[PDB]
RNA sequence: UACUCGAGUGGCGAACGGGUGAGUAACACGUGGGUGAUCUGCCCUGCACUUUGGGAUAAGCCUGGGAAACUGGGUCUAAUACCGAAUACACCCUGCUGGUCGCAUGGCCUGGUAGGGGAAAGCUUUUGCGGUGUGGGAUGGGCCCGCGGCCUAUCAGCUUGUUGGUGGGGUGAUGGCCUACCAAGGCGACGACGGGUAGCCGGCCUGAGAGGGUGACCGGCCACACUGGGACUGAGAUACGGCCCAGACUCC
């Protein structure tokens, strides 16, 4: 009675990662690209839905998104400071 | 704590009589003190809470108690009054005045505090104990010879038991069905006021 | 260290303890992960009670049990369906069942009577 | 230092220092003469050293003294600089 | 004598548990995600082992310095204390190279191949306990993010490692975290930067409800240990009953 010597890792569903989308306000930088998501939150009390807008700033390395254009992107891991987001593709451009 | 002073003076008061065979409450039915005769304007506070201290001294219990027993019964799901009035007819001191072996309330409270009872084997010796569904009440042997109880006992041809609660053996045995409801508990005053009272 | 153990719960003069799964670093009325079953040491047969399914997971897992749940697990045997000696054998003394209210009230109807 | 245990722990907290600063030292010092001979340019020496301080790295690190993944963080700088040059 | 055991060397613990709410308006807290960017002693379960050599010292004995605290020198001894080497090829690097999944860096197939390398420890005969490398669990964490919960423009501009890029350094890990160069950017009426106050919550009190007030007990996190800095040992450190420095205070 004697068994395997290596056990095979155990399967896991990769991790589902946050998506966005904005315009490119601020392509000015190195690689990186500055962009708005919008939102639609109802107020906590009066309940009238309030638009709200954050500025985000994206990492591309190929520098290949004008300024003013409808932009994808997903959460990463901090690639600098304040720089959490990154370009896909330029969904559509302006 | 109990209420030790005298009773015919709170009936007097109240304009109801409470233990019901006194001849003080006939001979003198207007409201005690020098100025007892004095004419008295309305009220309906006065009103909800003369109803209330019927009700409270009629059964024995206190302020607290009592409160604590309305906010049960507005808690339960039926009508107010109607949990009201058999919350406080599920009292062993009210069960054993109902059922003859105690010939007031006050000798109920007395009876059942000196533990001369015993509710399935155990000795129960606390009035505020509230009697539930298919409860054998018997008494104890010391106490099923001393002499008044004997007295009460074996005289007992007074005002007729209710439904729910049913004596069956010569040794003063109780037992009874369910909780009583507003036919049936047929105590006098109203429920209403007594809630709209505690409402306000 | 994850370990199997106990925890107080009820008034002042009576325990009642909840078998429980946590670390030996937690507090003994702290977090726990998994409730596993429960242990009432102050009646006549102990009431003792437990998930044997969450037992037996948590023990091939690797969990310590301390020595009041291992005489329990003992008890219920649990701990020898997990290890094989004598099989899983319940020794529990379970509460004798009290006779009914409607029994004993129908009983005193035909003494009485 | 009041208890008796925690004592001990002083003495033996002051010799374990002492024994790691003098390893760390070692490895300092066997990584600059690297730095300083590929800075120089020679290939040859640079790999014959390269061998060595990487034999150091790596039983550094099997004595606790460093964490396996530092050493290995080093040992990739150095290889990565010596290919590279 | 070794039943037993003061002091001593060596392991493990001492980072848990217990306390307080000073500070902090902050990813500190609540909730929900991420880690293809990460660590994890003891516990459980597989695989492979556990070879060979060496110097020293505490304790003891002799002696000195000191009021004390403590401490210097000689001589001497042991180990699961310390230090070499052989093997590991599951591990770590470097080079070449295949397939596959993607969410881009990239991951996964103990991929294949070539080169270099990485350890161990014994005790006890009694329900016997340990040691090392490595695959996998469980546990406990670290870091990043969306959203939420105070007052005050009679506080409008703030910021120069500040914002970003490249090379190096560092860390367990990504990252101006640090550094050299280059670009001149980044945050602000959806209130920056200031000022005042305050641990946060599950909950508690009130109220028909929405809401208002609050954070006593019990429970989860966070911060701190006379004040202010710092690192060491360690799997893990705000290290309350640890160390170093500078202070205020108490004592010899």
């Amino acid at each position: 009675q004697k068994g395997p010597k290596y056990t095979p890792a155990a399967e896991k569903p990769r991790g589902r990662r946050k998506t966005a989308i904005g315009y490119v306000v601020s392509d000015k930088m190195q690689k990186t690209i500055v962009v708005e998501l919008e939102d639609r939150k109802s107020h906590p009390l009066y309940g009238k839905i309030i638009r709200t807008t954050k500025k985000v700033k994206a990492h591309d390395e190929n520098g290949e998104a004008g300024i003013g254009d409808r932009v994808s992107l997903m959460e990463t891991r901090p690639l600098s400071a304040t720089k959490r987001w990154r370009l896909v593709e330029i969904l559509e451009k302006a | 704590a109990r209420y030790t002073g005298p009773a015919t003076r709170k009936s007097r008061r109240l304009g109801v009589d409470l233990v019901g065979g006194d001849q003080s409450f006939e001979k003198r039915p207007y409201p005690p003190g020098q100025h007892g005769r004095a004419r008295i304007k309305e009220s309906e506070y006065r009103q909800q809470l003369q109803e209330k201290q019927k009700a409270r001294f009629s059964y024995g219990v206190m302020e607290k108690q009592f409160r604590r027993y309305y906010e049960e019964a507005n808690r339960q799901p039926g009508k107010t009054g109607d949990n009201l009035l058999r919350i406080l007819e599920s009292r062993l001191d009210n069960v054993v005045y109902r059922a003859g072996l105690a010939r007031t309330r006050r000798m109920a409270r007395q009876l059942v505090s000196h533990g001369h009872f015993l509710v399935n084997g155990v000795k129960v010796d606390i009035p505020s104990y509230r009697v539930s569904q298919y409860d054998i009440i018997d008494v104890k042997e010391k106490s099923l010879n001393t002499l008044p109880f004997q007295i009460a006992r074996e005289t007992a041809g007074e005002r007729p038991i209710p439904s729910w609660l049913q004596v069956v053996g010569e040794r003063q045995r109780i037992l009874v069905h369910q909780l009583p409801e507003r036919a049936q508990i047929d105590v006098p005053l109203t429920e209403q006021l007594i809630v709209e009272l505690y409402s306000k | 260290a994850v370990k199997i153990k106990l925890t107080r719960l009820g008034k002042i003069r009576n325990p009642q303890y909840r078998i429980i799964v946590a670390d030996a670093r937690t507090r003994r009325d702290g977090r726990a992960i998994e409730v596993i079953g429960r242990y009432h040491p102050k009646e006549e047969p102990s009431l003792i009670q437990i998930d044997s399914e969450r037992a037996q997971y948590w023990l091939g897992v690797g969990a310590q049990p301390t020595e009041p749940v291992l005489a329990l697990l003992k008890i219920t045997g649990d701990w020898q369906k997990f290890k094989g000696l004598p099989g899983a054998e319940g020794t529990l003394k379970v509460k004798e069942p009290k006779p009914s209210k409607l029994d004993l009230f129908n009983a005193a109807l035909a003494e009485a009577e | 230092a009041n208890i008796k245990s925690q004592i001990k722990r002083i003495r033996t907290n002051e010799r374990r220092r002492l024994r790691n600063q003098s390893v760390k030292s070692s490895l300092r010092t066997a990584i600059r003469g690297f730095r300083e001979a590929v800075d120089a340019g020679d290939k040859d020496k640079a790999s014959e050293l390269l061998h060595a301080t990487s034999r150091k790295l790596d039983k550094a690190a099997s004595k606790g003294v460093i964490h396996p993944n530092q050493a290995a963080n080093k040992k990739s700088a150095l290889a990565l600089a010596l290919n590279k040059l």
